[PDB]
């Protein structure tokens, strides 16, 4: 399990004088995420003249 | 519709022998009225609305209104460092702020 920060987001920006409007702005992810793993599993088989 | 005429001529003693015509009383009932509404500071002519700058006066800033409104209409204040309009709902009868 990994993170991936999706985005940072904005913070209420530059105002001469109060308006209020930007008060927090809107902040971004952080994504937790996951990953298995896999595996081949063969064979084979002679018998023992063949072989030998 | 404050005053009528008839009621000069009877408080006034003058309703049988007139000593005047009327013109000159709707004068002189134009001067006893724009004298009593500028002596007694209370505003008159229906209503008015004033635009007025305000300048501050002390470091906690008295703010005295030049029109002292109503009794209780919330007045706004704007511009001049101060970011955002906001009300105020002043004394009646005196205007110190």
């Amino acid at each position: 399990t990994y993170m991936k920060i999706a985005d940072y987001g904005q913070l209420g920006e530059y105002t001469c004088d109060a308006k209020c409007d930007a008060e927090f702005g809107e902040p971004g992810n952080i994504r937790h995420l996951e990953g298995k793993t896999y595996d081949y599993r063969g064979v084979f088989c002679f018998n023992r003249k063949n072989l030998q | 519709t404050l005053l009528p005429l008839q009621t000069i001529r009877e408080h006034a003693k003058c309703d049988d022998n007139p000593r005047v015509t009327d013109d000159l009383l709707k004068l002189y009932r134009e001067a006893a009225f724009e004298a009593a509404e500028l002596y007694t500071g209370l505003s008159f002519t229906p209503e008015k609305t004033i635009v007025e700058p305000i300048r501050l006066k002390g470091r906690r800033g008295k703010i005295i209104l030049s029109a002292t409104p109503i009794a209780g209409r919330p007045v706004v204040f704007y511009g001049g460092g101060l970011g955002s309009p906001l009300e105020l709902i002043p004394r009646p009868g005196s205007n110190v702020l």
